[PDB]
């Protein structure tokens, strides 16, 4: 032990201490002593007459001034290895599931450097996972960064424990899912949905997922650091393995908004609408960790909460860069009973390229956006003129486009509790087939109903015959 | 920078920057036994109509409050550290906070040996047999080597017994007792 | 105040993103015409998938 | 009031004797780091806005001079400073390399060398914090600069020494409107011709690492990374790397100004300089004005974006060009880094989102949409075509409402929607395919004249690929022939007639 | 100001919460262990609903089975006593009164009274869910335990957020919304459900406080005012008031 | 300059500001590198004194006169802005130049339903 300091001033959840021989640089780790319960405070400021400002990882109640504190001599250092596959961990890096102790034998310290300019692989692939909105209008690639938008309740809980479904199952390499501060409830399910489906075996060694879980009853400092926990567990499988891995984070928005609930307690004038100063510079010091390099790839799916709905919001509008992929889900669309709610003229991926994905790909999936803007500006004459007055071609707009919207609505698998149906998985092929008929004119002799929640087209006349026998 | 000895009070603000800066550069060179005899001249000098008509006068010069003391310390009776501390309070613009400093000064070094006396408040005074015994049983409970002080003060407001406050300990036996019996008014 | 890129302007598809008695009048009355429409159509069927097999 | 260096440790020393031991005109040590921002008791000779050195290694800035102490930003991470930590001097202002010796490479904003070549060649350096010339060193824009985009070209052009700002929303084009820029000059760059070349320079404030790096891929297949400095400031940085990298990159292109020579920089984008900046700001306690930015922060943009100049021919007939990039949220242009940036320039280039999505890309708003120099700063062909063509698409944005619901109208309110649609899909354009400057003055000759109308809306945009291909190989003369005259002749106005005509007779098939 | 169990001691949510209100029962169920908010405007019904949920569960208190029953608990914030003497009067003829608690802190109290209710009427709560019965919590309101947090905390001088709430108003109501557990059978099985009421200026839900504790809640129950008057009473918007159903234990014939 | 053509000489002196805006603009930057609370919408509290110390040596003296002429911009149209209500409080008259009059072919673009003078 060195430097063993003193408590001074415990204002919140920020404590200061003071320290007699050995000052510890920012970012290390600090144990207060004499607790039953491991505390760990970590260095953020140094104020002169050697005393630092630090941030407590749990609880402060029960700290009374004059209290010793030792010193490590780094960063927190969790454990980390293949050992970690199939186990739930907590943000200093212990176990939370009551199975015992995680036994590796390599540790690695949660602050590292991004990687330099020299070490980026450039090249982008495609990625199916067998959604007819994330397939056709905003693809993903083996490797790039995905982020899903959108309000509370609009479905982001269920299409990233769907993409844990359709990708992390049928794939070689491994997954990790941080969990940074959302319902308790929640990440019950997931450890459960995942034990009868067999990525947790808890009995052989034969997992293939990692669990990081602190969750949003827990104090403000340490919903802030396992974010980082998280992208220290991917990333030994990317460098030192020279594996493939899959990152799955809900939510990350929780990362930057308890960065604002100890800024003005650390002594910083706050910014513009409430959020600490340091926004856009405590993000990308992260945000650039989740690469691939030369060495490995990752994929990452990353869940934003949109506060209020509002998108211009300085904590989602600062993350549009950091991603390659963004599927925005909205509300007044899951409200018609469509569902993913994925919105068709707001999703956009960088690979949407006619070099890339085909130029059959690419003038399908700019004829089914450009028919969904050529609507809204019917919908303004609906309103007023009402609908038997429009012309003949106009009709033929508004139909094709409610078989359309209709057409992008699937039910998923884990929509077998909620709806009652069975689900689907559309290959690629059929995808682009099915949505080039729609707008060639070769279903504009059905009813609508037959539309709404099936697979491949050739189910969408198997249900139009099945309306007429029971008619 | 380099580490500094603790001083035993550590008290804050103003005072104890300066009082504590002055206790860490005495108790250098075993310079702390001397320097209250010295701080308690300049305690005597303050206080001169024609001294204190400028030690605390904004408008003389920046400048010739510096000149004007240090030529003043220096020649009556002593030259230690303390002509510098004089001549830093005076360069910096803390000359109204100097009395401060020495009252911060001699409740810093009157711990090394002392007591933070107690307060006995309880009536018309006692007589010398039971006031030697409280001035010797409150010497049982400390046992560290040290000689004792006190201080009494005199309230009927307190109906029959007596307060007193070693250190922050308030062993509290007096008429607050009625005020206890509300336990039979509640239920 | 429209004649000016610093005064505001509206989008395309504005009416039913409000939510108002307009945005209402004009969601139900697509339902009153696409109802009536899926049994002109539905009927028709019987009769199409004949002939389909016909020809 | 306590003051900052009135600490137990200062005092202390001063009343055991004088303080020879350190001598605080040069080296002074440090008080309390904090958030990328140190306190340093001594440095008594430290000029405003001068390197300092930790004793770690890393690098500083002076900003906050105060009486007893300086507050300098820190370059870099935080946990190598500490408290006692000796701090020296350089004793000048922050100055980078500059040369030819950077074209083809790519520079932090320090000049520094990243893309592991090798190191920088040059000679000579340049302080980051010049002045803009005066009044009476420059001269008024005749320069056409060429984009290669049929609408930013005939539309809204740009000038050389001229400010043009690229606005819009998110995921618009902004950045690809600035790429073939850059990839249309190797027309000129190639040949023997030397005031027409160009050496563009680009700089990232704040993007991801491995957008960059899809950046030095595009532009080295395309063959345009050997007149090109990529100057990189990402996101992962310290806050003031990326405070100087618009200076940093504004003093690489003076030296191609003050010799003759032509530039151009592209800032992408200045909206997170300015964020950059107020970070710095707040943790000096700076004092606040209207969305928490200091109140310099005018002064940050008009000092930078005034240094672009076209000066004359007594200083040797040099010239910069500046495309800043700016992002609004949701078409408030009316917010407070959006609304300096606006007065400060010379137009602005208005990209919008539901433009995008209709099938009009680039996606540009031409209402919307102003060059402030415009018909000066135009090739003598371009101007003649393009005054016929700005204004017959702004009649059409009059009666652009009846088109909806229209078959009732007069047959002069039937023609200006017929004429309007043409000329919209004449200004189409596929991404990374810029254009030389005389193959469009043959396509827009073509639709403004009255060779489209009896076609259909989905024939336009087949007809101008086929008419280019066949008056590249089959008519290479005479598209060398506005290249070097420049104007067009009554000789080639009617040679091209007895083009467009026959070959509109023998296409439809 | 103890801490909520994790993720080994829960289970789903099997069981049902009758409230005897047919717009609810039928249309928005709400099981055992689940938080519902609701929320809406003053004087549309948010007590109402709250306490005919109270009285409903009388047919099971008097039965045999000892998992059927419902113990309850109401905590009023910030309401003068002319409101809390007079509900006393209303859960005493139905004979309410004798499986409930009412932990009060009227609006005369001092303002760290004010604050210190809910995390002391939720601890009476948690005596039932760690012994293994079932137990019914409302808060009325929680928008008056953040003003007496707003004030409590510029008087020991910290620096104020937006609208002058502190930085942790989230933290303050995450730590008391996820004690709402529901155990698994191996420490008891009880539940603790929970039924936050909200009152929202000008029936906008998009302010501050609301969004804050509608992403902690599982459903919503949106009661309007255009609805209480054109006589849908209760005034419920069974279009957007939505359920995470709870495993859907509606119960089998409805 | 513009008061020894008054002052010294008796004239009738011009005086033209490009704008009135930057004016106002540039002294809200100086009171908040000082550390003067903000106004309303993000002015100085100063801002009708300083424009009344600069507008009110523009008069009509014994021996001569100054006149201005002083251009307006009117940030985000809002005629009810902080920095145009208190110039407004100044004026005399109004001159608008719009775009639709110079197609005409009328020469100078003055607006004749908009341009304003308090001496009619
Ligand atoms: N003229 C065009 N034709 C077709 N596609 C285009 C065109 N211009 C841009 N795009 C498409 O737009 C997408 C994104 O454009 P880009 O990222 O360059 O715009 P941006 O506004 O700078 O976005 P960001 O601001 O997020 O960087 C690209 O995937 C590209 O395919
Ligand atoms: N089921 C019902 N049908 C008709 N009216 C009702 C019903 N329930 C309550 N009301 C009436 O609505 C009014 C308001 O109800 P309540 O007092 O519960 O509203 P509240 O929003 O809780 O009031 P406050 O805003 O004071 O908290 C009362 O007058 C009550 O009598
Ligand atoms: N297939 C589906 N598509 C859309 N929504 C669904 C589907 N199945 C269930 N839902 C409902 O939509 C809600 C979405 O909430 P959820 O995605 O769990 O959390 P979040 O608030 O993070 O979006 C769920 O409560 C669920 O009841
Ligand atoms: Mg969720
Ligand atoms: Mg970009
Ligand atoms: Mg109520």
């Amino acid at each position: 032990g060195a430097a063993t300091g003193r408590i001074v001033a415990v204002i919140g959840a920020v404590v200061d201490v003071q320290f007699d021989e050995g000052l510890p640089p920012i970012l290390n780790a600090l144990e207060v002593q004499g607790r039953e319960t491991r505390l760990v405070l970590e260095v953020a400021q140094h104020l002169g007459e050697s005393t630092v400002r630090t941030i407590a990882m749990d609880g402060t109640e029960g700290l009374v001034r004059g209290q010793k504190v030792l010193d490590s001599g780094a960063p927190i250092k969790i454990p980390v290895g293949p050992e970690t596959l199939g186990r739930i961990m907590n943000v200093i890096g212990e176990p939370i599931d009551e199975r015992g102790p995680i036994k590796t034998k390599q540790f690695a310290a949660i602050h590292a450097e991004a990687p330099e300019f020299m070490e980026m692989s450039v090249e982008q692939e495609i990625l199916v996972t067998g959604i007819k909105v994330v397939d056709l209008l905003a693809p993903y690639a083996k490797g790039g960064k995905i982020g899903l938008f959108g309000g509370a309740g609009v479905g982001k809980t269920v299409l990233i424990m769907e993409l844990i479904n359709n990708v992390a199952k049928a794939h070689g390499g491994y997954s990790v899912f941080a969990g940074v501060g959302e319902r308790t409830r929640e990440g019950n399910d997931l450890y459960h949905e995942m034990i009868e489906s067999g990525v947790i075996n808890l009995k052989d060694a034969t997992s293939k997922v990692a669990l990081v879980y602190g969750q949003m009853n827990e104090p403000p400092g340490a919903r802030a650091r396992v974010a980082l926990t998280g992208l220290t567990v991917a990333e030994y499988f990317r460098d030192q393995e020279g594996q493939d891995v899959l990152l799955f984070i809900d939510n990350i928005f929780r990362f930057t908004q308890a960065g604002s609930e100890v800024s003005a307690l650390l002594g910083r004038i706050p910014s513009a609408v409430g959020y600490q100063p340091t926004l856009a510079t405590d993000m990308g010091t992260m945000q650039e960790r989740i690469t691939t390099t030369k060495k490995g790839s990752i994929t990452s799916v990353q869940a934003i909460y949109v506060p209020a709905d509002d998108l211009t919001d300085p904590a989602p509008a600062t993350t549009f860069a950091h991603l390659d992929a963004t599927t925005v889900l909205s509300r007044a669309i899951a409200e018609l009973g469509i569902y993913p709610a994925v919105d068709p003229l707001d999703s956009t991926s960088r690979i949407m390229d006619p070099n890339i994905v085909g130029s059959e790909h690419y003038d399908v999936a700019r004829g089914v956006q450009k028919i969904l803007q050529d609507y809204k500006s019917l919908q303004d004459i609906i309103a007023i003129l009402g609908m038997d007055e429009l012309s003949e071609e106009d009709k033929l707009t508004v139909s094709r486009a409610r078989k359309i919207q209709r057409f992008l609505s699937q039910p998923f698998q884990v929509a077998e509790v909620f709806t009652g149906h069975l689900g689907k998985l559309v290959p690629l092929k059929e995808t682009i087939k099915g949505f080039q008929q729609i707008l060639a004119g070769e279903y504009d002799h059905l009813p609508e109903q037959a539309f709404y929640m099936v697979g491949p087209i050739e189910e969408a006349v198997a249900k139009a015959d099945k309306l007429a026998e029971e008619h | 920078f380099a580490k500094l000895v603790r001083p035993p009070v550590q008290i804050y603000g103003i005072e104890g920057r300066y009082a504590t800066a002055l206790y860490s550069a005495a108790s250098k060179q075993n310079k702390l036994e001397q320097v209250e005899k010295e701080l308690l001249r300049v305690a005597q000098i303050l206080k001169e109509p024609k001294v204190a008509a400028s030690i605390m006068n904004p408008y003389v010069k920046r400048s010739v409050k510096v000149k004007s003391l240090s030529d003043m310390t220096a020649k009556e009776k002593f030259s230690p550290l303390t002509s510098n501390l004089i001549n830093l309070l005076a360069e910096n613009g803390r000359l109204s906070s100097t009395p401060g400093v020495i009252s911060a000064f001699s409740t810093m070094m009157s711990v090394h040996r002392g007591e933070v006396p107690c307060s006995v408040t309880t009536a018309s005074p006692l007589d010398e047999a039971t006031l030697t015994e409280l001035k010797t049983v409150l010497k049982s409970f400390l046992s560290k080597g040290q000689i004792l002080k006190l201080e009494v003060k005199v309230d009927p407001s307190i109906m029959g017994g007596m307060i007193v406050r070693i250190g922050e300990k308030y062993v509290d036996m007096s008429a607050k007792t009625k005020i206890q019996k509300l336990s039979r008014a509640m239920r | 105040s429209s004649d000016t890129p610093e005064g505001v302007r509206s989008g395309a598809g504005a009416v039913r993103d409000a939510g108002g008695a307009f945005g209402k009048k004009e969601q139900a009355d697509e339902e009153r015409y696409f109802r009536a429409r899926a049994r002109e159509q539905l009927a028709a069927l019987k009769k199409h998938h004949e002939n389909e097999i016909s020809h | 009031k306590t003051g900052t260096a009135e600490v137990s440790s200062i005092l202390e020393e001063r009343i055991l004797g004088a303080d020879t031991s350190v001598d605080l005109e040069e080296t002074g040590r440090v008080l309390s780091i904090g958030d990328g921002i140190a306190r340093v008791h001594g440095l008594r000779n430290v000029q405003a806005e001068e390197m300092v050195e930790f004793s770690s290694g890393l690098k500083g800035m002076s900003l906050n001079l105060e009486p007893d102490n300086v507050g300098v930003v820190v370059f870099g991470n935080d946990k190598l400073i500490k408290e006692g930590d000796i701090v020296k001097r350089t004793g000048a202002i922050v100055d980078v390399p500059v040369g030819e010796e950077l074209l083809g490479r790519v520079v932090d904003a320090l000049g520094n060398a990243i893309d592991g070549k090798g190191p920088i060649g040059s000679k000579t350096r340049r302080r980051v914090g010049l002045k803009a010339p005066g009044i009476i060193p420059r001269i008024s824009v005749r320069e056409p600069m060429q984009t290669g985009i049929k609408a930013v070209d005939s539309l809204v052009p740009i000038g050389r020494g001229q400010r043009e700002l690229i606005i819009g929303d998110r995921q618009t084009g902004k950045t690809s409107i600035a790429i073939d820029t850059i990839i249309n000059q190797k027309r000129f760059n190639d040949g023997t011709d030397e005031k027409k070349k160009l050496y563009c320079i680009y700089v990232a404030i704040g993007q991801k690492r491995s957008t960059v790096a899809q950046l030095v891929k595009r532009l080295t297949d395309a063959d345009a990374m050997k007149y090109t400095i990529v100057v990189s400031a990402t996101a992962s940085d310290a806050a003031p790397l990326q405070y100087l990298a618009p200076y940093s990159g504004c003093s690489m292109g003076e030296y191609f100004r003050d010799n003759g020579k032509h530039a151009l920089i592209i800032y992408d984008d200045l909206s997170k300089q300015a964020v950059a900046y107020r970070q710095m700001s707040l943790l000096l306690r700076r004092p606040p004005g209207r969305e928490a930015y200091p109140g310099d922060v005018f002064y940050l943009h008009s000092r930078l974006l005034e240094r672009a100049a076209k000066m004359n021919d007594a200083f040797g007939g040099g010239s910069l060009t500046a495309l800043p990039v700016i992002e609004t949220q949701a078409g408030d242009v009316s917010a407070y880094i959006p609304t300096n940036v606006i007065s400060i320039t010379d137009g602005q280039i208005f990209l919008e989102t539901e433009l995008f999505y209709k099938g009009i890309r680039p996606a540009i708003n031409v209402g919307l949409s102003v060059s402030r120099v415009g018909s000066a700063a135009q090739t003598r062909a371009m101007k003649q075509v393009a005054g016929t063509m700005k204004l017959e698409l702004a009649q059409y944005r009059e009666v652009a409402a009846f088109a909806q619901f229209g078959s009732d109208l007069d047959a002069a309110t039937q023609q200006l929607l017929s004429r309007g649609v043409r000329l919209t899909e004449l200004l189409k354009q596929g991404q990374y395919a810029p254009m030389a400057i005389e193959e469009q003055v043959a396509v827009i000759y073509a639709g403004v004249r009255g060779y489209l109308d009896k076609l259909e809306p989905s024939k336009i945009t087949k007809f101008e690929n086929a008419f280019l291909s066949h008056v590249i190989s089959q008519h290479q003369a005479l598209l060398g022939k506005i290249r070097a005259d420049g104007k067009i002749s009554e000789e080639t106005d009617a040679k091209l007639k007895e083009i467009v005509t026959n070959f509109l007779a023998g296409f439809e098939a």
